[PDB]
RNA sequence: AAGCCUCUAAGCACAACCUGCGGGAACCCGUACCGCAAACCGACACAGGUGGGCGGGUGCAAGAGCACUCAGGCGCGCGGG
RNA sequence: UGCGAAUGCCGGCAUGAGUAACGAUAAAGAGGGUGAGAAUCCCUCUCGCCGUAAGCCCAAGGGUUCCUACGCAAUGGUCGUCAGCGUAGGGUUAGGCGGGACCUAAGGUGAAGCCGAAAGGCGUAGCCGAAGGGCAGCCGGUUAAUAUUCCGGCCCUUCCC
RNA sequence: UGAGCUGGGGCUAGGAGUGAAAAGCUAACCGAGCCCGGAGAUAGCUGGUUCUCCCCGAAAUGACUUUAGGGUCAGCCUCAG
RNA sequence: GAGCCGGUAGCGGGCGUGGAUCCCUGGAUGUCCGAAUGGGGGAACCCGGCCGGCGGGAACGCCGGUCACCGCGCUUUUUGCGCGGGGGGAACCUGGGGAACUGAAACAUCUCAGUACCCAGAGGAGAGGAAAGAGAAAUCGACUCCCUGAGUAGCGGCGAGCGAAAGGGGACCAGCCUAAACCGUCCGGCUUGUCCGGGCGGGGUCGUGGGGCCCUCGGACACCGAAUCCCCAGCCUAGCCGAAGCUGUUGGGAAGCAGCGCCAGAGAGGGUGAAAGCCCCGUAGGCGAAAGGUGGGGGGAUAGGUGAGGGUACCCGAGUACCCCGUGGUUCGUGGAGCCAUGGGGGAAUCUGGGCGGACCACCGCCUAAGGCUAAGUACUCCGGGUGACCGAUAGCGCACCAGUACCGUGAGGGAAAGGUGAAAAGAACCCCGGGAGGGGAGUGAAAUAGAGCCUGAAACCGUGGGCUUACAAGCAGUCACGGCC
């Protein structure tokens, strides 16, 4: 289920800029708690997590003619890997 | 809740009829009605404090069925519970079947 | 669910329409539109895609579907209605003369 | 088809082992996601199979506990 | 009313609470932008309405007044004759 | 089952009419740029108006309106190359800020209990209830867009052992 | 500086509330809010009532009527025998 | 039984005769809210206790499980355990409450009306139901429902108006359990007993009165038998088989016309380029369930049921009958006012007892109150189906179309518009003008004033062209004449 807490990497200039320091950002499950995301990343990428920052990302309203709807709400975690470590899976 | 705990008599609805004129059976042209309106008739509810086992029990009953409380008090047989012996004295001991 | 009386393999003859008479192998069956595509009713699509793959190319000549009713199956004879016969497993389409394909 | 085999393999195979196997496919899935995430680095139909395959183990796990 | 301090009761007093040091642990929600207004209440990019804080300088008896002005912001979403 | 009328009903199109008006009399001018197209977008200079504001920061309420790229059919009282508009992508980071694993206020709810044809109405404690009480973060740097939230420096709180 | 103004949180309402009293106000019309319903209330009043041809063709008086611009009987029109 | 990964093409991939998609049955999973039920709360959020697990894991967090309240029953008030309730449902049903407009051509009794509506409760139905009944016949026999009786009998400011029952004809069909006397038993109270009381069992259930107890006869294999259990048929929830035509011709297209045929337990109907019994789907006629539901039908069990005579006088439902006051129900509006119901007061009896036959009395009869259950015939239609001298997009549901939506309203609530190219997208490559839009050729088509603001395309309304006409004439605009010009 730890591979259920972590959904996908957030791919953006801002996100990439985070790699410089030990800071990797992920799309996580919206109900997932900071404490849960530590362990989730801890056991997913064999790393020591030290700080966890999260924030909700409201869905953007979009229409396709006549019918207007909304995209799913999301949650981003920016995770702080311990000094010297690295997620190689994201370094690409 | 203006209802007898023993007979179950509860308030009923009845008309108040205003009649006037001399009866026909008295050489009058007959009676005339100047109004009919609804009203309640409540049963003559009263308190009955009666000591049972070690406890004081209070029944809200129609004056008519007060005797029934004391008859229900005669039936005695092991019961050191709370102020809720009536729960036992009640229908449990009323007609049961 | 859309009975349908001819399959991919079958050898059908176009019983009516413009290609009345022609005989062909049904390439595709389309139960949703209740239609089959054989070798008759083919048309001229204006192939825009000058830009993507298929450059220059002005047109194309794909074969359009046919109301499934517009065709009939055949075998050592003309077209047939279909009769279904029970064996000792399950049934099979036999024409009103012999049998239909291996 | 290729599936009935896996179903037979899964059945008759401990719950602890089943949970192990699930946790595994669950991880593979995450990887399928990340590939798809960075686009052009995946081939759909696999995300569905696996997702649906993880369901099959979990339902057999259910039987074996029921 | 709690935090807080003190008092003692059951209990417990190789517990416990107090002080100091050390290591570790510290969750959920909000956070964009508008906000005297074209983004809020008034069918409108509506001369109306909307609570708290800051609100510089010079002069004028004083002042948040008046005139001119900093920072900053505007010439108001049809124009020409 | 026959419509011309019901200030009839629904719809369409007329007249007034190229008429009133284009929403504060704070105010405009030129050069250059972009572009199919420019009084209306960009830049420069000059001019004018606000300045206890028409500047700035909070709380409501609003809910993508935010930043950027590509766009002008419509929305914009004109025009638009521009936009708070269309498409797409990005953007909101907290033990210390606010609220909650704190407190109580009016009031609300309500074990006990009381009352009422039914629905239900009361009501002690308790509980809920805040812009009140309580409680530990100040100065800078950084992004197109967040920062007492990220970073840097210095500084504290509670919990567990 | 006061019977002052104002944010936030609350309570009171339809024959009811609230009112330093105007029958004021109770969501832009209050001598009794709004919504749905009884409901197609009732309207002796007003308006409207749709193809064609043929024959005949009135009344606006009398009686009574809480009746008087409404009716009942008669009078006058028409049809059948 | 050959195609499939919904509407939905496409990009990018996959699956299927080793039987996929799809359909039916059963199961699994089923976040959060909601009766909502650990506790809060501004529903879909927030915060916990206990046991167990996961992470380095005490602090933190997550996962599984468990914890609301009320009732009944056991049980030792202990403290637990078990069982159940709660909420929803188109209309239908019963109960508790209960209007007004209106009608009376005013209005109060009366009416509207026990309607609307509110509340509680029930279930596929609900109510009712086995005579303390009817009511004049020595009569009938539970209840419900229809027809009739009958707009009768009556009620009524005797106004407006309201309006029974018996009886007859039908549908359906059914009858049972208890309380008490008496007997046994367990238990509790005590002023200890052939005592009282509660709990269970037996007993008993009736109106030609029945039962208890005592005696006599003879009291049984039986005989009846479920509304309960069991089995089965049948039915519902997917399906399957299902006759008989080719050719020519006009045409874009045949099913039209023509030539010879054929089926019919099938000549209902709908498709296919136009008008098809015989091309497609069906139709007549048959067939079909592993699984779940049903099962009122057949079968089988079980519960249960069944005697005569004599004596005894033990029992036969109490704050009840009965009477009176206040009211409701009935057609009965106080009437000569009974009957059924009952808020208040008084207050019995147990077959020689009690109620009723419309005040009361007598006589003659009917029936056995104060406990309970009971299928079917009946009501409704959210739902599935079949039919139409039913609608056909201003109709028909508000909605043929992603409508209880957009939008309006603080809210309860209100509430629309909006269908159609073609047989087939063959939905117009390319070229020209243009920034696009749009158009012009080309091309598709039987048709392109069928080009997607697409079938037909009326009227108002706006244009372009042409004929006649008009700047010394004046009027409901027409009409009758003449004359010109086209
Ligand atoms: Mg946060
Ligand atoms: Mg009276
Ligand atoms: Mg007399
Ligand atoms: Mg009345
Ligand atoms: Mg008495
Ligand atoms: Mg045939
Ligand atoms: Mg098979
Ligand atoms: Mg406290
Ligand atoms: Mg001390
Ligand atoms: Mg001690
Ligand atoms: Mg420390
Ligand atoms: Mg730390
Ligand atoms: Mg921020
Ligand atoms: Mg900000
Ligand atoms: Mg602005
Ligand atoms: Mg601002
Ligand atoms: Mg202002
Ligand atoms: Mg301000
Ligand atoms: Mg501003
Ligand atoms: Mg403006
Ligand atoms: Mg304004
Ligand atoms: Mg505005
Ligand atoms: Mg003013
Ligand atoms: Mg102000
Ligand atoms: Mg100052
Ligand atoms: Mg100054
Ligand atoms: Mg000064
Ligand atoms: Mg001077
Ligand atoms: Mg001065
Ligand atoms: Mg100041
Ligand atoms: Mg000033
Ligand atoms: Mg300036
Ligand atoms: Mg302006
Ligand atoms: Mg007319
Ligand atoms: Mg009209
Ligand atoms: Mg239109
Ligand atoms: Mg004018
Ligand atoms: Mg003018
Ligand atoms: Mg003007
Ligand atoms: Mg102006
Ligand atoms: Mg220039
Ligand atoms: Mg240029
Ligand atoms: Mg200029
Ligand atoms: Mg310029
Ligand atoms: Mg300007
Ligand atoms: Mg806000
Ligand atoms: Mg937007
Ligand atoms: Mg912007
Ligand atoms: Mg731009
Ligand atoms: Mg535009
Ligand atoms: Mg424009
Ligand atoms: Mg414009
Ligand atoms: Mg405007
Ligand atoms: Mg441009
Ligand atoms: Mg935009
Ligand atoms: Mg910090
Ligand atoms: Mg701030
Ligand atoms: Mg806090
Ligand atoms: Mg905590
Ligand atoms: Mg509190
Ligand atoms: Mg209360
Ligand atoms: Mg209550
Ligand atoms: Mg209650
Ligand atoms: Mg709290
Ligand atoms: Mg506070
Ligand atoms: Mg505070
Ligand atoms: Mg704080
Ligand atoms: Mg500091
Ligand atoms: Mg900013
Ligand atoms: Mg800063
Ligand atoms: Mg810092
Ligand atoms: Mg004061
Ligand atoms: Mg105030
Ligand atoms: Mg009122
Ligand atoms: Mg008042
Ligand atoms: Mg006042
Ligand atoms: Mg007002
Ligand atoms: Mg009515
Ligand atoms: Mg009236
Ligand atoms: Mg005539
Ligand atoms: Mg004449
Ligand atoms: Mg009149
Ligand atoms: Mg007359
Ligand atoms: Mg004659
Ligand atoms: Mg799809
Ligand atoms: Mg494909
Ligand atoms: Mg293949
Ligand atoms: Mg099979
Ligand atoms: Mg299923
Ligand atoms: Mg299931
Ligand atoms: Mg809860
Ligand atoms: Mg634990
Ligand atoms: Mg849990
Ligand atoms: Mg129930
Ligand atoms: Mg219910
Ligand atoms: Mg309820
Ligand atoms: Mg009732
Ligand atoms: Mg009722
Ligand atoms: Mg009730
Ligand atoms: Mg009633
Ligand atoms: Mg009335
Ligand atoms: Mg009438
Ligand atoms: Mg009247
Ligand atoms: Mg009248
Ligand atoms: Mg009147
Ligand atoms: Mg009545
Ligand atoms: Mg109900
Ligand atoms: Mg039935
Ligand atoms: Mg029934
Ligand atoms: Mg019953
Ligand atoms: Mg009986
Ligand atoms: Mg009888
Ligand atoms: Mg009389
Ligand atoms: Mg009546
Ligand atoms: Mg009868
Ligand atoms: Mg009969
Ligand atoms: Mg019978
Ligand atoms: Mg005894
Ligand atoms: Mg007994
Ligand atoms: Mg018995
Ligand atoms: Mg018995
Ligand atoms: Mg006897
Ligand atoms: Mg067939
Ligand atoms: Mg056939
Ligand atoms: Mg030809
Ligand atoms: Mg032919
Ligand atoms: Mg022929
Ligand atoms: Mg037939
Ligand atoms: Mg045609
Ligand atoms: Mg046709
Ligand atoms: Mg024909
Ligand atoms: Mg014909
Ligand atoms: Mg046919
Ligand atoms: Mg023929
Ligand atoms: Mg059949
Ligand atoms: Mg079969
Ligand atoms: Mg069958
Ligand atoms: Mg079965
Ligand atoms: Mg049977
Ligand atoms: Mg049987
Ligand atoms: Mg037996
Ligand atoms: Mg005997
Ligand atoms: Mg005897
Ligand atoms: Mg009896
Ligand atoms: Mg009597
Ligand atoms: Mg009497
Ligand atoms: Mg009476
Ligand atoms: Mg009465
Ligand atoms: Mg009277
Ligand atoms: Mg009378
Ligand atoms: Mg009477
Ligand atoms: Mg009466
Ligand atoms: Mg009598
Ligand atoms: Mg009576
Ligand atoms: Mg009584
Ligand atoms: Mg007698
Ligand atoms: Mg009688
Ligand atoms: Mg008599
Ligand atoms: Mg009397
Ligand atoms: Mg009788
Ligand atoms: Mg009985
Ligand atoms: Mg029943
Ligand atoms: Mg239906
Ligand atoms: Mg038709
Ligand atoms: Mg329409
Ligand atoms: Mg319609
Ligand atoms: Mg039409
Ligand atoms: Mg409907
Ligand atoms: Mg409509
Ligand atoms: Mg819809
Ligand atoms: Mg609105
Ligand atoms: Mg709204
Ligand atoms: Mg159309
Ligand atoms: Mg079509
Ligand atoms: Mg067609
Ligand atoms: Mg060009
Ligand atoms: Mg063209
Ligand atoms: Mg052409
Ligand atoms: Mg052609
Ligand atoms: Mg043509
Ligand atoms: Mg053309
Ligand atoms: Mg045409
Ligand atoms: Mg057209
Ligand atoms: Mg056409
Ligand atoms: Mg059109
Ligand atoms: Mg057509
Ligand atoms: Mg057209
Ligand atoms: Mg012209
Ligand atoms: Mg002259
Ligand atoms: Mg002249
Ligand atoms: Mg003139
Ligand atoms: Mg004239
Ligand atoms: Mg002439």
């Amino acid at each position: 289920t730890a591979y259920d807490v972590i959904l996908a990497p957030v791919l953006s200039e801002k996100a990439y800029a985070g790699f410089a320091e030990g800071k990797y950002t992920f799309w996580v499950h919206p109900k997932a708690t900071k404490t849960e995301i530590k362990n989730a990343v801890e056991t997913a990428f064999k790393v020591k997590v030290v700080k966890v920052n999260t924030l909700h990302v409201r869905g953007k309203k979009k229409r396709l003619g006549r019918y207007l709807g909304k995209r799913p709400d999301r949650k981003k975690a920016i995770v702080q890997v311990a000094p010297g470590q690295k997620i190689e899976a994201l370094e690409g | 809740s203006k209802v007898c705990e023993i007979s179950g008599k509860r308030p009923i609805v009845a008309n108040s009829i205003q009649r006037r004129g001399k009866a026909k059976r008295e050489g009058g042209v007959g009676k005339k009605t100047t109004g009919i309106s609804k009203r309640r008739q409540y049963p003559n509810l009263q308190k009955v404090r009666v000591r049972v086992a070690g406890q004081e029990i209070t029944f809200r009953v129609a004056a008519s069925h007060i005797p029934k409380v004391y008859e229900l008090v005669e039936r005695a047989k092991g019961l050191k519970l709370e102020g809720l012996s009536p729960k036992e004295i009640k229908k449990e001991l009323l007609k049961l079947l | 669910r859309v009975k349908m009386h001819v399959k991919k393999g079958d050898t059908v003859l176009v019983a009516s329409g413009k290609y009345k008479g022609r005989v062909g192998k049904v390439k595709e069956v389309l139960p949703k539109k209740y239609a089959v595509i054989v070798e008759g009713v083919n048309i001229v699509k204006k192939a825009v895609r000058v830009s993507p793959k298929y450059p220059q190319g002005g047109f194309i000549e794909k074969e359009a579907p046919l109301h499934a009713s517009k065709v009939r199956p055949i075998c050592p004879a003309c077209g047939k209605p279909t009769r279904v016969r029970k064996k000792f497993l399950e049934n099979g389409k036999k024409i009103r003369v012999c049998a239909k394909c291996g | 088809s290729e599936v009935r085999k896996q179903l037979e393999e899964a059945r008759k195979l401990s719950p602890v082992e089943l949970e192990k196997l699930v946790r595994e496919k669950k991880r593979e899935l995450m990887e399928l996601r990340f590939q798809a995430s960075i686009g052009q680095l995946s081939q759909n139909h696999k995300i569905r199979d696996l997702k649906r395959q993880i369901a099959r183990l979990l339902t057999v796990l259910n039987e074996k506990r029921r």
